């Protein structure tokens, strides 16, 4: 019924998002992908031409196919040097690559495409070594991939030839993780309420299919997402369906009672992410449209909270450059900026409405539900979000914003 | 086949591919669709480039490194948190432009005209006959081409014929309706 | 619907017609898309010129 005035209001909104752009970012690119990414991570590589005024970064991608063959992508998205020469007064509508700014060497080119069996849920590489990637399937398990050993073009046979197949689940899930200290441990999250534990680093080379290490049973309700600590290497939290932020140990002997737990919100949490400078900082998105900050340190008291969002939440990453940064996306079509230094400051009267103090920044490049995003952990504040209609977007938001000269 | 073929066929499979997705369809409409009024509104010289230029008339080009992007963005202020009281803003600015414009094709007067945007040449009402592009929405979706038939002023809509069997007669408003035939535009003069 | 050497490539799509003669395997979908908007015209004379005679 209302379909009609809902794709209007979206269609007005990004046309005005269009037009007033210039102020607000110092670099966009609007790309079209072949078919929806469920996930998207920044490959921590990073090589330079020699006196070319831009880089050559590397994104992992995921399709989502309705039934014939899927891939997993490793694109190459071209972004500029700080000597860059560009424009900036509108996007273009009138060069062969992008929604403009940036080099005109913007231009994300496909690399590597791979078998894989269903859609590509989450992608996440392995921090000890970038080749190996693993990825979530609709089905039951969670491959895990190489793909040095895997030819550029795939092969039309159609064979899924993971490095690992590695089993121990029931059901789909989204939560996937890798420790970044301890090499080959990876944690998986699906919907059989279970947190499954795999250790790939001492597996057969002749076994290709390995069992979860072990199981943890402690939520009740779907699981949405796990995410290890980014320091120490034997903690890692997890949110579900159930409401319950749990933190678990992994030295301890008990597997199916958490060492912590929280009733964080009073909806469906759906992401967390650590702080990767403050050990002690963790945040959470959840579907009661808040993001719920957290110290590790006192589990009873929330630290803060973040509003604004007008729909659910589905994930939350913190800035790889600022400690006081972190975004935030969902099901409503706008990915939010937070800052934490800016808690408590007093705006002006109006700009209440806008949002809090420390909301910093909006994001109004998706027509629809954003999949998921990451920051560049090599070029500060770049940041490349997916959605549901076919468009992978990587943008850095105007210089004067953050900096207050 | 051969291999250019072949190639070319793997291009229009990647093109059927994406665009057997509503959603990137839908996204397909809102990225290049403008309407005839809409047009004006935005893909002339924006307010960006008016505001620029006016602030640094000694500014030689509109293209440089984004270094000194910087210095010409704080040099005009710290641009507004755009958020949902920023869109509804915008888009009842967005009624308030576009309600001028009509009002302008009554053969009438209008605002003030502050605005950066049609300083006069504000496109034409239609007139009947012509082949016309709309979006067709409902158990046929998607985009379609057509012809006009009639014109509805007091609210702002258009009766269409499309050229496609099968779809018939509906009524399309204003701003979603595009003119196949070259743009025509007219000095507001004309317009009252 | 005019199947294509190489000279020219048309497809009929939800009632547009783009050439796919100017695009290569390593083409984006993003040019694609935009020329299927565009009702892809008889000739691809010139890409909206980039010389600016725009003085400052």
């Amino acid at each position: 019924f209302d379909d009609a005035v809902e794709e209007r209001v979206i269609n007005e909104e990004y046309k005005i998002w269009k037009k007033n752009t210039p102020f607000l970012y110092d670099l966009v690119m609007t790309h079209a992908l072949e078919w929806p990414s469920l996930t998207a991570q920044w490959l921590p590589d990073v090589t330079r031409p020699e006196g070319k005024d831009f880089s050559i970064h590397r994104l992992v991608l995921g399709t989502h196919t309705s039934d014939e063959q899927n891939h997993l992508v490793i694109a190459s998205v071209q972004l500029p040097n700080d000597d860059a020469q560009f424009d900036a007064s509108h996007y273009d509508s009138e060069k062969g690559e992008f929604g403009g700014f940036g080099s005109v060497s913007g231009k994300i080119e496909i690399e590597i495409k791979i078998n894989h069996e269903g859609e590509v849920n989450r992608a996440r590489y392995m921090p000890q070594n970038p080749c190996i990637i693993a990825t979530k399937t609709p089905s039951s398990d969670v491959l895990v991939f190489d793909y040095t050993k895997h030819p550029s073009k795939p092969d039309p046979s159609g064979e899924c030839n993971p490095d690992l197949r590695l089993r121990g689940h029931q059901k789909e899930g989204y939560g996937l993780s890798w420790n970044p200290n301890l090499s080959g441990h990876l944690l998986s999250a699906s919907d059989d309420h279970t947190i499954c534990l795999w250790d790939i680093s001492a597996v057969p080379k002749e076994g290709k299919v390995v069992d979860a290490k072990t199981i943890f049973t402690g939520h009740t309700a779907v699981v949405e997402d796990v995410s290890w600590h980014l320091l120490h290497e034997s903690l890692f939290g997890s949110v579900a369906d159930d409401q319950k932020l749990m933190i678990w140990d992994t030295r301890s002997n008990n597997t199916s009672k958490p060492s912590h737990s929280v009733d964080a919100h009073t909806a469906e949490v759906n992401c967390l992410s650590f702080n990767p400078y403050s050990e002690f900082i963790l945040a959470t998105g959840s579907a009661d449209k808040t993001v719920a900050l957290w110290d590790l340190r006192n589990l009873k008291l929330k630290l803060h909270s973040f509003e604004s969002h007008k729909d659910e939440i589905f994930q939350v990453q913190w800035s790889p450059h600022n400690e006081t940064i972190l975004a935030s996306s969902g099901t409503d079509r706008r990915l939010n900026v937070w800052d934490l230094s800016k808690i408590g400051e007093e705006q002006s009267p109006e700009d209440a409405e806008d949002g809090p103090p420390e909301l910093l920044f909006i994001h109004g490049g998706h027509t629809a539900k954003i999949s998921d995003f990451s920051w560049n952990p090599n070029e500060p504040w770049v940041i490349c979000s997916v959605s549901e209609d076919n468009i992978m977007q990587v943008w850095q938001m105007a210089e004067n914003i953050y900096n207050d000269e | 086949s051969t291999p250019d073929k072949k190639a070319s066929q793997k291009i229009g499979f990647r093109l059927r591919n994406l665009l057997k997705l509503p959603k990137a369809h839908k996204w397909c409409i809102y990225e290049w669709f403008y309407s005839n009024i809409d047009k004006p509104l935005f893909e002339g010289d924006n307010d960006f480039c008016v505001c620029l230029k006016e602030s640094f008339p000694n500014l030689k080009t509109r293209k440089l490194t984004r270094v000194e992007w910087g210095k010409i963005r704080r040099l005009m202020g710290k641009p507004r948190r755009c958020s949902s009281a920023f869109f509804e803003e915008e888009r009842s600015a967005l009624k308030q432009k576009r309600q001028k414009i009509r009002l302008l094709q009554q053969r009438k007067v209008a605002d003030v005209s502050q605005f950066k945007d049609l300083p006069d040449e504000i496109p034409l009402p239609l007139v009947i006959g012509t082949k016309v592009t709309a979006r067709l929405r409902g158990v046929h979706d998607g985009l379609f081409t057509g012809q006009i038939d009639a014109v509805d002023t007091l609210n702002a809509t258009y009766r269409v014929t499309f050229d496609r069997t099968g779809l018939g007669t509906h009524t399309i408003p204003d701003y979603e309706v595009l003119s196949n035939e070259p743009h025509e535009t007219m000095p507001i003069a004309a317009f009252g | 619907l005019a199947e294509g050497r190489s000279n020219t490539y048309v497809i009929k799509l939800f009632d547009r017609s783009v050439d796919l003669a100017q695009f290569s395997e390593n083409t984006p979908l993003y040019p694609i898309c935009r020329a299927w908007m565009r009702n892809s015209p008889s000739v691809r004379e010139r890409e909206c010129s980039p010389s600016s005679p725009l003085p400052p």
